[PDB]
């Protein structure tokens, strides 16, 4: 069997889309707002 | 209040406060002031 390789994903816009994330949860992060985009800051920040 | 709470008289706080003309509130960065200045800069008045 030739061993299977990873599933493949558009890397462009995976890249693209995770600058975006980042870019916006510093931006968001400096207001300081009392709702987090998941549970907590560290929901919002680790997974990025 | 504090210093009313001295029994001190209206010289001796006004005198007090023209001490601490430096420390006055400059916490603008912080979110419960935030939103207050905005509301006092939206009066009708001066």
């Amino acid at each position: 069997a030739p061993a299977r390789l990873s599933p493949a994903i558009p890397l462009e816009a995976l890249r693209d889309k995770a600058l975006r994330m980042l870019g916006e949860a510093v931006r968001d992060g400096g207001q300081h707002a009392r709702d987090p985009v998941g549970g907590s800051v560290e929901f919002q920040f680790v997974p990025v | 209040k504090t210093r009313y709470a001295l029994k001190d008289t209206d010289e001796e706080v006004r005198e007090f406060l023209q001490n601490n003309l430096h420390l006055q509130g400059k916490v603008e960065g912080s979110p419960s002031l935030r939103w207050q200045m905005a509301l006092y800069r939206g009066l009708p008045g001066r």
